[PDB]
């Protein structure tokens, strides 16, 4: 029972060996490179000798016992909410690149997977989700309106609220003629042959949106995927209070500024825009 | 001039230049504008992990970090919103130079659209990761406190000198018994 | 050392239609008419990351058979790399004796 | 007018 | 590992009076007029899951 | 106000009668924002010579 010291003299048992991280700055030398995480430290500490020092001398412990004591840390670290560290600023996105007239009669459309980058800083599970969609209309900004593709056909679109209460199992439409104002949870609407990667993003978590096998990697969520959750059209309200045979039946096609909502044909009244909130306590569920 | 929010979430990769007219009124994190020719030391100042800007190696002294050093950072000038609705060719490529009591943005030329001001945020995720600041600094949370610094505490003339420790009288060497976080 | 903070603002949905203001730029709204490619609506309780310092109680851990004098206090992270996000990182030990030989 | 069918959904005004 | 956060809106049954505003669609308040169907009067202090 | 839980720490042939309780800082030296400091010690046996 004596820990030597080398010099001083040898106390008994019960001791105390502190490993500081206000001692790297001392030992410049070693950790001339590295901040933190990997630096070195002298567990020495006798207050006469300068800053580094005794680099050759051994704290001895003896040969006949072995020791073992405890190890309570004080950690503190400072990582921000996004970063390219934890891989949550990238996440990638197949989007619409073009759509334009060729062929005569015909309508190519073209899409491309293209991975999305985020600013490092901004916190806040909504502020992240804007910021998300952002970088949707960043790449339209270069990519899209110069080629073909309108403002009303953007594929992939981050949202929170469900797009089913205002339903009515009778018409068929959202009878209050706008969709009702108010977030439930986050999700992912996609647009025909559209979808979004999260294989290297922890972003998907985030949205709350986890797979119930995880250790498969791969996740891909496509649009043909997202089957029996196609959000309810609007209803037209200044059709339906203005002709009072009812409107009712019709639904809101275009609306200010003019821009169509996408219907799948004339008669149907479901649009082109999947939902994943509504594909999964409203789809079926096999 | 310190700042919070991100210059260039309304630019626009074709004309270059902030189509809002305004720049976004939501903050981001916290940085350093700087001007030509000016910048800021923080060899002998705690505020630098304030706003959020530590080095990858913070054992090397000396946090200097001049207007030279932010390469590729421009802050995309404005646009004359007042010319372009009230033409509507396009004005489009005009930026804002003056405003209201007339104060010169500080453009490079009369040809270019970015200005002289040097933005830290800008030069983070938006320039070239293998030479500009990305390479140095770190975008860390801001964290109040300034840090983590831990405290020691001593009993001389009761506990025994702990390993190598050695007995004294001086108030800058006394034989710590045991470390706590402030 | 990253936790949740729960938080609570009833001003939702009512501050979406005044941040509107606040703002010089409608830059996320870009689209306030259409009624799915508009501004998702702010969800009650926001939850925001808070760095707090940690104070772990690790279990014993046997010693060499002799400690040298300058230590490597490593922090290493789940894929096996360095952690450039760390301002604290000490450590206490207090050594005591196991059993003979 | 129809004659039978309220939505149910104080739509108005 | 589930909790309980208590939390505090004073705005209550003041922001119900404004809810109806920032929302577009009356959904839970469709009957405004009768004093019995109405929408339950928001209660103070409201508790929300918080996993720690 | 922490509420810390130091470890064993051995003790004097003699304790003092007026002892010295210091807190230093990371630059070695007074912290002139101290508004309360008091330690409680429980001394035990260890093992004999």
């Amino acid at each position: 029972n004596s820990i030597r010291y080398s010099e001083l003299a040898p106390l008994f048992d019960t001791t105390r060996v502190y490993l500081v991280d206000n001692k790297s700055t001392d030992v410049a030398s070693l950790n001339y490179q590295n901040d933190h995480s990997n630096f070195l430290t002298t567990v020495i500490q006798n207050n006469d000798y300068s800053p580094g020092e005794a680099s050759t001398q051994t704290i001895n412990l003896d040969d006949r016992s072995h020791w073992g004591g405890d190890l309570k840390t004080i950690l503190h670290t400072n990582m921000p909410n996004v970063n390219e560290f934890m891989f949550t600023n990238k996440f990638k996105a197949r989007v619409m690149v073009s759509r334009l007239p060729t062929k005569d009669n015909q309508v190519e459309l073209k899409y491309e997977w293209v991975e999305f980058t985020l600013p490092e800083g901004n916190y806040s599970e909504t502020m992240t989700i804007d910021l998300m969609n952002n970088a949707i209309v960043e790449h339209y900004l270069k990519v899209g309106r110069q080629n073909g593709v309108l403002e009303s056909d953007i594929g992939v679109k981050f949202d929170t609220r469900n797009f089913r209460l205002g339903f009515d199992p009778v018409t068929g439409l959202v009878m209050p003629g706008v969709y009702t104002n108010e977030a439930f949870h986050p999700d992912i609407i996609l647009l025909p042959g559209c979808g979004v990667d999260f294989t290297h993003s922890r972003l998907s978590n985030l949205l709350g949106i986890r797979k119930r096998q995880p250790f498969q990697e791969g996740f891909r969520i496509t649009y043909d995927d997202l089957e029996g959750g196609n959000i309810p059209a609007l209803l037209d309200v200044d059709a339906y209070q203005a002709s009072l045979k009812k409107p009712v039946i019709k639904p809101l096609t275009e609306d200010s500024k003019k821009r169509s909502y996408n219907l799948i044909s004339n008669d149907s009244t479901f649009t082109q825009y999947r939902s994943w909130y509504l594909a999964y306590n409203y789809g079926d569920p096999q | 001039k310190f700042d919070t929010r991100n210059f260039r979430l309304g630019f626009d990769p074709v004309t270059g230049l902030v189509m809002p007219g305004v720049y976004t009124n939501e903050a981001f994190h916290p940085d350093i504008i700087l001007l030509p020719g000016c910048g800021v030391d923080f060899t002998h100042s705690r505020l630098s992990n304030l706003l959020g800007i530590r080095k990858r190696q913070p054992f090397q002294e000396g946090f200097r970090i001049t207007y030279d050093d932010l390469e590729g950072g421009n802050i995309p000038a404005l646009l004359d919103v007042d010319a372009y609705q009230a033409s509507l060719k396009k004005p489009v490529i005009k930026p804002l130079t003056e405003d209201s009591k007339k104060r010169s943005y500080n453009l490079i030329s009369n040809d270019s659209t970015f200005t002289q001001y040097r933005s830290w945020y800008l030069a983070y995720n938006y320039g070239d990761p293998q030479t500009g600041i990305r390479s140095w600094t770190l975008l860390c949370t801001p964290d109040v406190t300034c840090g983590s610094e831990q405290v020691y505490w001593s009993l001389p003339d009761m506990m025994q000198d702990p390993v190598t420790f050695r007995s004294t009288r001086q108030i800058s060497n006394f034989p710590v018994v045991g470390a706590e976080l402030l | 050392p990253v936790h949740s903070k729960s938080f609570y603002n009833d001003q939702a949905v009512y501050s979406q239609l005044i941040r509107q203001f606040t703002s010089l730029t409608h830059v996320f709204n870009r689209f306030p008419e259409n009624q799915i490619l508009a501004r998702p609506p702010a969800p009650t309780i926001t939850t925001v990351s808070e760095n707090v310092p940690a104070l772990t109680d690790h279990g014993t851990l046997p010693l060499r058979n002799s400690i040298g004098g300058v230590q490597r206090v490593t922090i290493t992270d789940a894929r096996r790399r360095t952690c450039p996000y760390v301002y604290k990182a000490l450590g206490i030990v207090s050594p005591r004796v196991l059993s003979s030989r | 007018s129809e004659d039978t069918f309220n939505p149910v959904y104080p739509y108005d005004t």
